[PDB]
């Protein structure tokens, strides 16, 4: 239920933004979490960022000073911005939505996953 | 023979008899602002 | 919190049982009283799946032969009976504590 | 002259509190917020922003830690016949007690300000389903918080889950417990090693001759899902059941069944556990006592009695 | 930035109790009444006097009814480097309970 | 027989039963002058 | 030096002296009942 929306091709050095939209929940209910996941080419998964329904983002310590996560209700999505790209962020990203508001187990539907590459 | 909890006062009375209370007189005053006023919304022009 | 999955790649021939352990540096330990680690799993070409949530609980869609154990800083997935469809990417992730992060993630072949 | 002195609180934003308090030790000396529907801004000493360092404060009897960044009031320079204005921002940092009562939807500070919303708010499984009177972007739940005291400067390896709140005033901050298991509404009273327990007039005496009490209860069990919050009694039942059967009668007697629940009259919860020798509502419960003291007292005497004096009876007969 | 804030509750005249709130189920915006031995007007808004509606309070747990009629704080319009006054009345109405020994 | 000193709740008990102390918390509030200012002091310029 | 905590409620040790009275009593009677008794 989870979309993935991202510019396949950005050249380094610039903002990027992405978007995931949502089906079946919306994240205004109480208990809403919606994470934003790399993974590199043949590396492991790697957790970036999650922000809750009441606008309270938590970030990756590495790379809290470029993530940027925001919540847009209205429209149904979350808008994940990384600036000053680096070609070793080429990698997949996956929108992932967390039920530790209601389940003990997270990050249940994950979306198909877009492929990013930084490149000129 | 039975005899049944008998008490002259409750700890509902005692505490009732005192004309005022401090926690429920701050706590209705303290909820002015919530009830009637805004907190959260600000205006700037 | 760092986790360690180990081995990283874990060749079994079917019908074998796997393990697969992974340890943190500290704790995973809630005050909650509850450990959240949770063991995923990426098929080739798909969104990772969740297999295993709270070490010993089973998520829905898993069949039995996929059983986690350990606690304090060592955990451990163990498969009795590995199957032809058990071939992809295992990761254990730990939700406790912020910031959350990801093992090493093990490779499993088919012998 | 003072010709008016405009004394606020201001909390201290999410930001301030973690990334500059409880990782540097130090305190912004600007104060910028929202009052009276106005975004409203302080600068210490009508000087530029500032970080200063949170010293703790002097030290008063029976009374908590508390760290200031400021300690003398900052009034303007004289100049002849003009009315000046001076601001003084100073930080402080207060470690208090608080409060609750059931249904434990709200929360008092030692400072007498209150604080509305559950202490169990939090984010995980329903912790958000309890009341809250604020919006949505006043909380927020660091997971995993890292607490530095002020005074030794040392930061705790152990993470807590932690609550922070920014009230119109102030801003509270304390560690996260789920709700179930920390709040009661019964309260453990007494441990009697032999409580006699006899059965009469379809009702139950139980009998207790360490204290001198006698209650008195109906046949049927107490069902304990009754109880509202009722997740401690189990517990300490348990562990106050085992720990006086070890104590005494590990080598004459044993268990018999689980422990079983009974309401006596004036609202007591008595939890039995028999032994053999090897051969959703809250109750109300009342603040005496005696009664039972003296039904025990008066079934002592009259069991004797009844006793001898009916021996004498037979006695006298033969 | 604020250089001061004086809050102040001001008695409502019996000749606006039954003949405004009563009767037509609204209240003035402007408050007179007598404070510190002189006589004093609040006109909200710096505006005229106009006759508001008493609308129903925000809902608080455990508490009695109540009604107001402004529910924002009027603050001056931004002025370059110059102290601004602005004022604000908010007419209230409260059920309340009292006890007497 | 022995009739032990017993009781449902202490003075402690209920006096504290109470979620605010008016004695308290003016006690706290009023030696916020001595702990986080300097009452003393007099600075002229 | 220590500060001695009193109870709130004198009524245990008024239940001793009744309980005693009506002891003393009946230990004091039926006693001299056995008495008369056995002689």
């Amino acid at each position: 239920t989870l979309k993935e929306s991202g510019p396949a091709l950005v050249k380094p050095t610039q903002t990027l933004t992405l978007t995931c939209t949502f089906s079946g929940f919306s994240l205004s209910t109480s208990g809403m979490s919606v994470g934003w996941i790399r993974q590199p080419p043949g590396k492991a998964l790697e957790w970036l960022a999650h922000i809750w329904w009441n606008n309270d983002k938590y970030y990756k310590p590495a790379l809290k000073s470029r993530l940027t996560i925001s919540k847009d209700t209205s429209k149904n999505q979350v808008v994940l911005t990384m600036t000053n790209m680096d070609p070793v962020d080429t990698a997949t990203y996956y929108c992932a939505r967390i039920y530790y508001g209601y389940r003990p187990y997270a990050m249940d539907y994950w979306g198909q996953g877009t492929l990013v590459t930084v490149s000129s | 023979h039975e005899f049944v909890p008998l008490e002259v006062y409750t700890r509902h009375e005692i505490k009732d008899s005192g004309l005022l209370d401090y926690t429920e007189v701050q706590r209705r005053n303290q909820l002015h602002d919530l009830r009637f006023a805004d907190i959260d919304t600000v205006i700037r022009a | 919190i760092v986790m360690t999955q180990t081995p990283l790649s874990l060749p079994v021939t079917p019908g074998e049982p796997a393990s697969i352990s992974c340890r943190s540096s500290q704790s995973i330990v809630h005050s909650n009283g509850n450990t959240y680690l949770e063991w995923y799993l990426q098929k080739p070409g798909q969104s990772p799946q969740l297999l295993i949530y709270k070490v010993s609980n089973r998520f829905s869609g898993v069949p039995d032969r996929f059983s986690g154990s350990g606690s304090g800083t060592d955990f451990t997935l163990k498969i009795s009976r590995v199957e032809a469809e058990d071939v992809g990417v295992y990761y254990c992730f730990q939700g406790s504590h912020v910031p959350w992060s990801f093992g090493q993630g093990t490779k499993l072949e088919i012998k | 002259q003072f010709m008016g002195i405009f004394e606020d609180r201001a909390p201290v934003p999410f930001e301030e509190v973690i990334d500059k308090i409880n990782a540097k030790g130090v305190c912004r000396s600007t104060a910028k917020y929202v009052r009276n529907n106005m975004e409203t801004t302080a600068f210490h000493r009508d000087d530029h922003e500032t970080d200063m360092e949170l010293k703790p404060a002097k030290v008063a009897t029976r009374t908590s830690r508390g760290w200031h960044t400021t300690d003398l009031k900052y009034n303007p320079s004289r100049v002849e016949a003009f009315h000046r204005y001076g601001t003084t921002v100073n930080c402080i940092v207060e470690e208090v007690d608080a409060r609750s009562v059931y249904p434990y939807d709200e929360f008092v500070l030692a400072t007498g300000d209150f604080v509305y919303m559950s202490p169990f708010y939090g984010y995980r499984e329903g912790s958000h389903t309890e009341h809250t009177s604020y919006a949505a972007d006043r909380f927020k739940q660091v997971d995993g918080f890292y607490a530095r005291d002020l005074t030794t400067k040392a930061r705790a390896t152990s993470p807590t889950t932690r609550n922070l709140l920014t009230t119109p005033k102030f801003t509270v901050a304390w560690d996260w417990v789920p709700k179930r298991p920390a709040v009661c509404t019964m309260t453990k009273w007494q441990e009697v090693d032999e409580m006699l327990r006899a059965e009469y007039g379809g009702s139950f005496r139980f009998s207790s001759d360490a204290i001198s009490t006698t209650f008195t209860t109906n046949l049927t069990q107490y069902s304990l899902s009754r109880v509202d919050l009722g997740d401690c009694i189990g517990r300490d039942a348990r562990e106050a059941i085992d720990r006086m059967f070890a104590r005494k009668y590990n080598a004459t007697h044993i268990k018999v069944g689980q422990p079983q629940y009974y309401l006596a009259t004036g609202g007591f919860l008595i939890a039995y556990q028999p032994l053999l020798s090897n051969t959703v509502e809250r109750i109300k419960t009342t603040s005496s006592i005696e009664f039972a003291r003296l039904q025990f007292t008066y079934n002592h005497i009259q069991r004797h009695v009844n006793d001898m004096l009916g021996r004498i009876a037979v006695a006298w007969c033969e």
